């Protein structure tokens, strides 16, 4: 009734994002007025 | 690594933070201004007689060169040339000239380059406690003819740091010249040099920051001081012609 062939295959991309980390090492000023400049 | 934890996390804008290294970074970083003029000074030793060399670059022609000078008379039996930018050279120029004298106000006497260099260097420590003042950017070189000790050299930096040398220069360019008197030294085994004329040793220390330097000179392009016994002063350019002729 039917002689083709399917061949399913993997031509499609993908991908899995969680790219988790851990530092964020941003920017801390502990110097908002320099407390006092001097 | 070595200054990625410290650029980060502070330890580089506040003199008075020091990092777990113990390193302090801002009087570390105050070295790079002392040759953000590309200049390159020299001084050594005599029977009597004391010299120091600088260069003193070609401009643009507008300048009037008479004033453009790194060499200042401090007071007589002293003086002193700089190595960094001239306004924070000033300031320490100034400080001491205010200071030799009442010296002799309240002591009797002229103060020598011993005392000159402990004493200024005894300040710029103090500005690196306390934030009054960003430590000056300079290093700074002494000389004197001493009645009792003769002819000395002497040295200052942003810490404190002071000692007394036999010879030596300065800049961004040490290596070069440093060797060519550290060999010349060990030659003889002479802490001061021969050629009892002031005039005469001048001769030896320009040549000698000419073969290592990498250039040649005229006339307009140095200044050089001289310290003797009574006198300290700057000078003439006919002494390089009365160097060539003889070789």
């Amino acid at each position: 009734g039917g002689k083709h062939t399917f061949n399913n295959e993997n031509v499609s991309a993908r991908l899995g994002g969680a790219s988790i980390a851990v530092q964020a090492p941003a920017q801390p000023p502990p110097y908002s007025h320099h407390h006092h400049h001097h | 690594s070595g200054a990625a934890a410290a650029s980060a996390a502070g330890y580089d804008r506040h003199i008075t933070i020091f990092s777990p290294e113990g390193r302090l970074y801002q009087v570390e970083y105050a070295f790079k201004a002392t040759n953000q003029t590309n200049i390159n000074s020299l001084a050594v030793r005599g029977k009597d007689c004391t010299v120091v060399i600088s260069q003193k670059k070609v401009p643009d022609k507008l300048l009037d060169p008479t004033t453009v000078s790194y060499i200042f008379c401090i007071s007589r039996t002293i003086g002193m040339v700089v190595n960094g930018p001239i306004p924070d050279a000033r300031n320490a120029a100034l400080r001491a000239k205010a200071e030799a004298a009442e010296f002799r106000y309240k002591y009797g006497y002229d103060m020598p380059c011993d005392v000159l260099a402990k004493r200024m260097a005894n300040l710029s420590q103090i500005y690196t406690q306390r934030a009054y003042m960003r430590p000056l950017g300079v290093i700074l070189t002494f000389v004197s003819v001493d009645e009792e000790l003769g002819p000395s050299i002497y040295k200052t930096d942003p810490a404190g740091y002071y000692v007394g040398y036999k010879a030596t220069a300065t800049g961004p360019k040490q290596q070069e010249i440093t060797t060519n008197l550290e060999n010349h030294f060990k030659k003889s085994k002479i802490d001061h040099i021969n050629e009892e004329s002031w005039e005469k040793v001048v001769e030896f220390a320009i040549t000698h920051m000419i073969d290592a330097l990498g250039t040649e000179f005229s006339k307009n392009d140095l200044e050089v001081g001289v310290a003797t016994k009574d006198k300290f002063f700057t000078l003439s350019a006919e002494n390089i012609e009365e160097r060539l002729v003889a070789i």
